[PDB]
């Protein structure tokens, strides 16, 4: 058994800790903390009461299959990236390979200034590994600084010690 | 997002880079008026038959994009203005075949437009209908580049007057 951290808080409104800091649950956890959040009935609160309980555990927690994700998510996610208030000089596939997604980030790195890396699934043979590049639409003279690369090749996994087979932006990315 | 770059400027403030060129070429110089030169001549653009005002700085644009050498023997007067245009400024006249013609648009009254063309020193005559006609007098023969009109609606005046922005765009070969 492993302490994360513990604090002080109180369903008080206005409870402040003894060194000036806010002790109300909401604001409490949402300041300090890295791990809970929490929301409080705003007319329930005056009369509640709490008392004392020993090993509460999360029961239902589920990710689902992370296997299929719908191209909606993908678009989703994209349209976050693009949103993001940073600085970042280089936009990886780091994995996707949905057409669709790869056009969005073709979109984005030509609007940011920036140069792409994606590539496109490693187990397409040499043959059908050619219509794969027209078929994500980045073949142009609008996408003039990503880059599609391919790599039908087997390694030794760091982890699992397993046969494993992915992709090589990141190699790519490493480089430059 | 705030940390996009568009591509050509609206009205909104802001600072944006164009497409990577490589078809262009351009030049800087300050004119010093010592004594201007002067000589008829043969050339692309330019109004004919009136004396313009040549610099080194705008050679390239009111006396159009050079001739060919294999277009007959029509490149000669361009090569001779740049020659003698890095000491001084100049006063070249064009002169135009009779069989030259400038475009020129014509709408209706419910505003439907109507092609047309016209050769050079006739002027120009509305018939019973087609309220007013719009044509261009630079010369250029629109045909490379490709310049294009495009009239949206505007807020009307105090006295009740109908206002439209004209807008006039250039198309190049490429797309932009």
């Amino acid at each position: 058994v492993t302490t994360l951290e513990t604090h002080t808080v109180s369903l008080a409104e206005e409870a402040k800790d003894d060194m000036g800091r806010l002790c109300y649950l909401p604001t409490a956890l949402e300041a300090r903390s890295k791990y809970l959040r929490a929301v409080v009935n705003e007319e329930l609160i005056s009369t509640a009461k709490v008392t004392n309980k020993k090993s509460l555990a999360f029961t239902g927690g589920t990710n689902g299959d992370q296997s299929k994700i719908s191209t909606a998510a993908y678009l989703r996610a994209v349209k976050v990236l693009n949103n993001a208030p940073y600085m970042y000089t280089a936009v990886l596939g780091l994995g996707c390979y949905d057409n669709a997604a790869i056009t969005a980030l073709g979109k984005i790195c030509a609007d940011r200034l920036i140069d792409g890396f994606f590539d496109v699934k490693p187990t397409l043979t040499y043959a059908e590994a050619l219509p794969a590049v027209e078929d994500t639409g980045l073949l142009g003279t609008d996408y003039v600084s990503c880059s599609v690369y391919h790599y039908p090749f087997s390694c030794k996994d760091k982890w699992t010690q397993s046969r494993v087979v992915f992709g090589l932006s990141g190699v790519a990315y490493a480089a430059k | 997002s705030q940390y996009s770059i568009q591509q050509s400027l609206g009205n909104a403030s802001g600072v944006a880079v164009s497409p990577i060129n490589a078809d262009a070429t351009l030049s800087t110089g300050v004119a010093l008026n010592s004594s201007l030169w002067a000589g008829i001549g043969v050339f692309a653009r330019g109004k004919p038959f009136t004396v313009l005002a040549v610099t080194e700085s705008n050679y390239e644009d009111v006396l159009g994009e050079p001739l060919k050498p294999s277009s007959g023997s029509q490149f000669e007067p361009i090569r001779h203005v740049y020659e003698a245009i890095q000491q001084t400024s100049g006063y070249v006249v064009r002169a135009v075949p009779d069989d030259a013609k400038f475009p020129i648009i014509m709408f209706d009254e419910s505003g439907e437009p109507a092609y047309s063309a016209l050769p050079y020193g006739s002027e120009i005559e509305l018939d019973s209908g087609e309220a007013f006609a719009i044509y261009v007098d630079d010369g250029d023969p629109c045909i490379s580049p490709t310049r294009e009109l495009t009239i949206e609606t505007a807020t009307a005046d105090s006295a009740g007057n109908e206002r439209f922005l004209l807008k006039l765009t250039q198309t190049t070969s490429l797309g932009v």
